[PDB]
């Protein structure tokens, strides 16, 4: 069960925790109430696990991409922001967080995946995804490599995949043809030896902030590592596959209170006048940053930053996340596809037939 | 890339008219349609919009109870049904998108369609011609013309000789006579010595009431 | 309701000049304000997003940026098609508004009318109407008057005018004018004249025809 009079969130481990955590102690300060912050592995996935018998955090964060899901099985605690709350923020945010047409989370920051780069190995960046391998090649003759990226979760493959152009996978629409193409490219970048099938999160991060490889694609958390690492580095527009921009599905960083929580009105609290403020922002935001923030006053400041210039105009390039209750399914089935054409495994076509059945 | 409008036209007062907006060309499924309209010679007004997204609708004080916005992402078409219609609603009214992200503008923008609010019946216009005249200086210039008189509703088109005649003419805004109905005249100049020698014909289209007339505009005969 | 306060509401400039329009937000919005042209008979054109972002395509000669509360809209080189009413609309709060729009006009040097009167046609007089027609074409700037005389009486309360949009190419406006009388006054009276006074004529000049005489 859920203590009553204290409250527990749950956040993505790659987020700004120990900022989030420093809001929790401003909230403690000045009300009594302890908060907890928690990172769990595969936070979302044990959320409705928990959440389904009415265990879990009061407060959990994840993309609007998965709240859809939750909000369908009843998880969700109907938010009630009152109207000059909502004004506060950028009024399109809130449509991310609405699921039959009421509010299930407050909207936090619009994230998109850009091209991150060394500009001292690479001054100016490849316009295209096409011009990789042969950047790689004078790369490898220096010792470097091109691009690593996190090829384990289909959020960062996405982009590629999705840039060219019944064939749904589990109820969004994709364009076959464009796919194929994508997909192609990239097992192709594989079997060629530019990028290597098991690159992950950490190996890929590691591999730029040492200054192995001279581009990565990652999104706003991941800049403050890279900072800590002093690479000098720049922030950009991602390359263009058969001359169109790549386009990643942008997920909204959310919180959601769990219908199951006795601290509705704690929560709501902690979120409306902790949180959702340029402090509560500013102190996640300078351990992890969020990206372009909802929250008008503080989003205002930001986005004088050429990186965040950059994330938005990725952002503009690519496709809000449907939160449609399929989305779980649908990652699973294009993480499976991407996993198995880039082993190897199965062609692409292959694959992409397995992902397009059920 | 398209937005089209359609379903405008003359209404009575106190009546009802649903607007269409089709679309192409972007994803409509998370794209937010407005509705700006345009009463003559005003600026704009946005009187609603609706989230394709999450179907979230919005309205203006001054439609709200009378207008409903809607929109079926299966057809890639919105809607603006108006109830309760008012002189005050008489306008062009435009379809407009926006993006699903917050800093963008109204990018793509459809036609925009007339909607009219009066009793008045539609009547087609009477063709008349500005002939040249008789004193047109020689080896100058000449005026000729055709007068576009009495139609309701707007609008009136008029072209020359087909369209292959655009040089030196000008249609004028069309004016409201007391009568309610419009006037308007379209001139061209051409030189004098063509005026025994050319063939100048006005050729107008009111579509309300399905007019077309071709008029040979010449010199007067003594 | 945010009201969007452009200042001027009206301005003329020469072809090369620099153009500046701002509009004051009557709150605080955040940089969420496009500025859009509207030609006359046609849609807004996105010209500006998020106060100083140019549309993909608009030419390098527009502007925008932002001081506090105050937006501006900058022409760094005005050409001769930028003849529109400009608009700014804010997106930080529904409902969107709209600024009241800038009329942005071409100055040129003072061109005077060349002036043309019509006679009603005998098809119009066969119906019982007569409209006399006065043209006043290619003229700059866009004050003309017009002084309707039958046998020399002033006219008032009986005619009517408009006037086109300013050329793309030269700048210069034209402007109709219509009398209107029935078949009977019409046919009451000899003398038919449409006076015109504008800048570029050094006295006013008329146009007139005698009823029935060719
Ligand atoms: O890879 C599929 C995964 O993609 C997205 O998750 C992103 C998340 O949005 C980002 O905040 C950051 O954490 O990276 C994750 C990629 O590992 C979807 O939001 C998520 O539901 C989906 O499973």
């Amino acid at each position: 069960k859920i203590e009553e009079g204290k409250l527990v969130i749950w956040i993505n481990g790659d987020k700004g925790y120990n900022g989030l955590a420093e809001v929790g102690k401003k909230f403690e300060k000045d009300t009594g109430i302890k908060v907890t912050v928690e990172h769990p592995d595969k936070l979302e996935e044990k959320f409705p696990q928990v959440a389904a018998t009415g265990d879990g955090p009061d407060i959990i964060f994840w993309a609007h991409d998965r709240f859809g899901g939750y909000a369908q099985s009843g998880l969700l605690a109907e938010i009630t922001p009152d109207k000059a709350f909502q004004d506060k923020l950028y009024p399109f945010t809130w449509d991310a967080v609405r699921y039959n047409g009421k509010l299930i989370a407050y909207p936090i920051a619009v994230e998109a995946l850009s091209l991150i780069y060394n500009k001292d190995l690479l001054p100016n960046p490849p316009k295209t995804w096409e011009e990789i391998p042969a950047l790689d090649k004078e790369l490898k003759a220096k010792g470097k490599s091109a691009l690593m990226f996190n090829l384990q979760e289909p959020y960062f493959t996405w982009p590629l995949i999705a840039a060219d152009g019944k064939y749904d996978i589990k109820d969004v629409g994709v364009d076959n043809a464009g796919a194929k193409a994508g997909l192609t490219f990239l097992v192709d970048l594989i079997k060629n030896k530019h990028m290597n099938a098991d690159t992950d999160y950490s190996i890929a991060e590691a591999a730029f902030n040492k200054g192995e490889t001279a581009m990565t694609i990652n999104g706003p958390w991941a800049w403050s590592n890279i900072d800590t690492s002093k690479v000098n580095y720049g922030v950009t527009v991602l390359p263009t596959f058969k001359g169109q921009p790549s386009k990643p599905f942008v997920g909204v960083l959310s919180a959601g209170i769990n219908a199951a929580s006795p601290n509705k009105e704690l929560a709501k609290e902690f979120l409306e006048n902790y949180l959702l403020t340029d402090e509560g922002l500013e102190a996640v935001n300078k351990d992890k940053p969020l990206g372009a923030v909802a929250l008008k006053s503080y989003e205002e400041e930001l986005a004088k930053d050429p990186r965040i210039a950059a994330t938005m105009e990725n952002a503009q390039k690519g496709e809000i996340m449907p939160n449609i209750p399929q989305m779980s399914a649908f990652w699973y089935a294009v993480r499976t596809a991407v996993i198995n054409a880039a082993s190897g495994r199965q062609t692409v076509d292959e694959a992409l037939k397995d992902a397009q059945t059920n | 890339v398209q937005l089209v409008e359609s379903g405008g036209g003359l209404v009575q007062p106190g009546g009802s008219l649903r607007l269409s907006c089709a679309a192409s060309g972007f994803n409509f499924s998370s794209s937010y349609i407005h509705w700006v309209r345009q009463a003559p010679g005003k600026g704009l007004e946005w009187v609603a919009y609706i989230s394709s997204y999450s179907g979230y609708t919005s309205y203006a004080d001054s439609v709200k109870g009378r207008f409903t916005i809607s929109a079926d992402t299966s057809k890639n078409t919105a809607y603006l049904q108006m109830n309760s219609l008012r002189a005050e609603d008489t306008a062009v009214y435009y379809c407009a998108r926006t993006p699903w992200w917050y800093w963008s503008g109204l990018d793509y923008w459809g036609q925009g369609t007339l909607v009219t609010v009066s009793s008045a019946s539609t009547k087609g216009p009477s063709v008349f011609p500005l002939a040249p005249s008789s004193k047109s200086t020689s080896g100058g210039t000449a005026a000729l013309g055709c007068l576009v008189k009495d139609y309701f509703p707007e609008p009136v088109t008029v072209s020359w000789n087909s369209g292959a005649l655009t040089s030196g003419v000008h249609t004028f805004p069309a004016v409201l006579q007391s009568s309610g109905l419009y006037s308007l005249s379209s001139v061209v100049t051409v030189p004098s010595s063509s005026l025994g020698t050319q063939t100048y014909i006005c050729n107008v289209n009111h579509k309300p009431s399905n007019t077309k007339v071709d008029k040979k505009v010449e010199p007067k005969s003594c | 309701d945010i009201q969007m306060t452009q200042s001027p509401s009206s301005l003329s400039a020469s072809v090369g000049d620099r153009v500046t329009i701002t509009c004051r937000a009557s709150q605080s919005v955040s940089s969420a304000v496009a500025w859009y042209q509207q030609k006359p008979g046609k849609a807004p054109k996105l010209l500006i997003y998020s106060a100083s972002s140019l549309y993909s395509g608009v030419p390098s000669r527009f502007s925008g940026s932002r001081s506090g509360t105050d937006f501006t809209l900058t022409i760094s080189s005005l050409q001769p098609e930028d003849f529109a009413t400009y608009y700014c609309q804010q997106s930080s709060y529904i409902p969107v508004t709209f600024g009241q729009g800038t009329k942005v006009e071409i100055k040129r040097t003072v061109a005077a009318p060349s002036v043309f009167i019509f006679p009603p046609s005998d098809s119009q007089l066969k119906s019982g109407t007569a409209s006399v027609v006065c043209l006043l074409n290619n003229f700059y700037p866009r004050e003309a008057k017009v002084q309707w005389k039958v046998d020399n009486a002033l006219q008032s309360g009986n005619s009517q005018e408009s006037v086109t949009e300013q050329d793309s190419k030269d700048s210069t406006y034209s402007l109709s004018s219509t009398l209107t009388l029935s078949k009977a006054d019409y046919e009451k009276h000899k003398v038919y004249a449409c006076e015109v006074t504008h800048q570029g004529l050094s006295s006013p000049v008329t146009k007139s025809f005698n009823r029935g005489e060719c």
